[PDB]
């Protein structure tokens, strides 16, 4: 364990941000994803016709 | 001024005029019938109605009605909108028995020859096929459409051919006899006409008669072999009834790259309030541009001065027994059908001088900044800037 823990001193510090790296990409990947979705639903819903006169 | 009296009889039909010294009289009759009132199986029936009324009633029939109208020497004209009807007549004062009597027969007893009927659907359908040609009536036809969808208000008074190809004697007489009832009527006169002679002769003649959401959203035609590109973008207008119009009428003195118009189109809680514009297309986007950048400039740029402007030309828009018979009678059919009184040009002055800056740009800011707007494109139109864009001054 010692070995370990001098070889990356920073193993536990890094895990932390990690988990906080985890929870903001969580929350942040949705809301942009819905961001994307508002701004391409216009195009998604665009109905094109055709008429020749 | 003289003030515009109204009777009401017993039908329910109201009486409205205004005398006034001009010598000839505009005798119309409104009614409350639109294409709002129509139900996709009768979207032309209005117009098509509006076309068989000339063509003879029982009492004149044939060529009659128009022979008489024009012996008399009066000028016989009709039109129809979203929400109202107006058939109406310009003759000698003199003339007053002779054409009441007329536009009862028009409003009433009309008799629809099938004969006629099948010219008329002729008619309305060839001027169709060439109605394309008014590009702007177009462009004005789709922004009512795309923006009031799902509602009756979308449908257009002329209807779709396939309407107007479809339809018969007993199609038009049911909204003939649904929507031409007397309390949805006015009988509205304007310049040398007595009023007590014009009820007389309405007690005598004509004593017989019996939802809207704005949807943002963009239509556009892509045709690209026309020379030049007509938009038009709008957002929902306040109302016919709703007090800020006033403040509104006066943001658009303000506005006043091409043919650059403003509208403010009123119908029944509803409307358009917008600007349409015809441009080559390579100047499309910077028009756009434009006219948005004027929107907010109201919204900020509210000179005590350019107020005042706004005012003065707005001041000189109202109509009067000067604009003569026709304009007023014009406007006392729609007053007595909208507000249901005449707004007499006192009131009028009184709330354009009570529109300053402030209120100007605080009833701006709430129709057009953050309102999703309606657009319209016909013509050269790819480089229209697309809905995410525009709907996005960012400015």
């Amino acid at each position: 364990t010692f070995l370990r823990w001098a070889s990356e001193p920073e193993h536990d510090h890094r895990k932390r941000m990690g988990l906080k790296m985890l929870l903001m990409m969580g929350l942040l990947l949705p809301l942009t994803y819905a961001m994307k979705r508002h701004k391409w639903s216009v195009l998604k819903s665009r109905k094109l016709a055709y008429r020749p006169p | 001024v003289p003030e515009t009296q109204v009777s009401i009889l017993d039908n329910g039909l109201r009486v409205a005029s205004e005398q006034s010294s001009h010598a000839t009289c505009t005798v119309g009759v409104w009614i409350d019938a639109g294409s709002r009132y129509e139900t996709e199986k009768n979207n032309g029936a209005g117009y098509f109605l509006e076309h068989l009324a000339f063509k003879g009633t029982k009492n004149r029939p044939g060529n009659a009605l128009e022979k008489e109208v024009e012996s008399i020497g009066a000028h016989l004209n009709a039109y129809s909108t979203r929400e109202h009807t107006a058939y109406l007549i310009k003759a000698l004062s003199k003339d007053l028995p002779k054409v009441v009597e007329l536009l009862a027969d028009i409003v009433q007893n009309s008799s629809l020859e099938d004969s006629q009927i099948e010219k008329e659907r002729d008619v309305i359908l060839r001027e169709m096929q060439e109605n394309d040609a008014s590009m702007q009536n177009v462009v004005f036809d789709y922004l009512h459409a795309t923006a009031f969808q799902g509602t009756p208000l979308a449908q257009a008074v002329e209807g779709p051919s396939e309407n107007v190809r479809r339809l018969s004697r007993t199609d038009l007489t049911d909204y003939l006899n649904r929507h031409y009832k007397a309390p949805r009527m006015v009988l509205a006169a304007a310049g040398g006409v007595e009023h007590q002679q014009l009820l007389d002769l309405a007690q005598k003649h004509l004593s017989s008669v019996s939802p809207c959401r704005f949807t943002g959203s963009e239509i556009r035609h892509r045709d690209d072999a026309l020379p030049l590109a007509h938009v038009a973008i709008a957002v929902e207008g306040p109302g016919w009834a709703n007090p800020d119009n006033v403040t509104l009428q006066v943001a658009n003195a303000i506005i006043g790259c091409q043919s650059f118009q403003t509208f403010n189109i009123s119908y029944s809680d509803t409307g358009l309030l917008g600007a349409h514009f015809v441009c080559d297309a390579m100047s499309i986007d910077d028009m756009v541009f434009f006219l948005q950048g004027q929107w907010m400039r109201l919204c900020t740029s509210a000179t005590e001065s350019e107020v005042t402007r706004g005012k003065n030309i707005l001041r000189n828009a109202l109509v009067s027994h000067l604009d003569g018979t026709t304009p007023v009678c014009e406007d006392i059919g729609r007053s007595l059908l909208t507000y249901g009184r005449r707004i007499p040009l006192a009131e009028w002055e009184s709330r354009i001088q009570e529109v300053d800056a402030q209120m100007l740009r605080d009833i701006c800011s709430k129709y057009f900044y953050d309102q999703c707007p309606a657009v319209a494109g016909y013509g050269p139109i790819e480089q229209l800037p697309d809905y995410n864009r525009i709907r996005s001054g960012m400015f």
